[PDB]
């Protein structure tokens, strides 16, 4: 029905009622993500000189990128970044190091 | 990019790459710091290493920008902190993460790659005498990262 992995272009899962494509080489992207991706790849090729290919195992890609870019784009809530007490902590710490390392001149300052 | 990077963070958090962090430089979630711990394998064994991360506005479809802020000697990394590695210019691609690249990095600090230096004079002595190499990369380990 809708797969149970994870879009590797966006780092979320699929849900109901979402867009998604399989690639011929077994991989998902939501459909916006993966445009995005080919429209980049068309850029730098002609920077340089089809070259366009799969941004997990390299393979070349056949598509429409009209086709992609009409598909709705995900509602997706953003993660919030609460760190614990413990990230807390080690955080602390290493300001400390930081710190030793600035006075034995071995803090490289391009100033 | 920023839903993107919030989503890296949080990985980050619950599951970095052995012997590495990765956070925010206060309030800015398109510059991080990340630490290197020297890996075992290397003559940085001991030593924890500071770099920055600079993410483009076109995260993750264009490289984060990467270099050291703890002075190192290394045939690959030069006085400016620049690093010389495949993965942060042609190699890129937005299926990779800062995860990864910092596995990357560990790796070249194991293993350099002297025929495509950023100093030469480092690489002369990696490729002609390991001995006085790894001495230098220690005793330079020992007096900044440590
Ligand atoms: O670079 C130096 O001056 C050293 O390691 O002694
Ligand atoms: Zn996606
Ligand atoms: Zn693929």
């Amino acid at each position: 029905n809708i797969p149970h992995g994870q879009c590797v272009i966006c780092l979320y899962g699929f849900q109901e009622k979402e867009a998604f494509t399989k690639t011929p080489c077994y991989h998902y992207f939501h459909c916006h993500c993966l445009a995005r991706a080919i429209q980049h790849m068309e850029q730098e090729l002609k920077a340089q000189g089809v070259g366009v290919q799969c941004p997990v195992c390299r393979e070349p890609l056949v598509y429409d990128l009209a086709s992609l870019k009409a598909a709705p784009e995900p509602q997706q809530p953003m993660e919030l970044y609460q760190p614990s007490a413990e990230s807390l902590r080690q955080q602390e710490e290493r300001k400390r190091l930081y710190q030793r390392q600035q006075e034995r001149g071995g803090i490289i300052d391009l100033e | 990019a920023l839903k993107r990077i919030h989503k890296e963070l949080n990985d980050l958090a619950r599951d970095p790459p052995a012997q590495c962090s990765a956070g925010p430089v206060g309030d800015d979630m398109f510059h991080w710091q990340a630490t290197i711990m020297g890996p075992n394998d290397s003559p940085y064994q001991g030593g924890v290493f500071f770099l920055t991360i600079h993410f483009p506005t076109d995260y993750p479809f264009k490289p984060p920008k990467v270099a050291f802020t703890t002075r190192i000697y290394h045939p690959n990394i030069n006085s400016n902190g620049s690093i010389c590695l495949d993965i942060l210019r042609s190699q890129w691609s937005p299926a990779l993460t800062i995860s990864k690249v910092l596995l990357s990095i560990c790796s070249l600090l194991c293993d350099p790659n002297p025929d495509d230096p950023l100093v030469p004079e480092i690489a002369r002595i990696y490729k002609t005498d390991r001995e006085k190499y790894n001495r230098i990369a220690r005793e330079w380990t020992q007096k900044y990262a440590m």
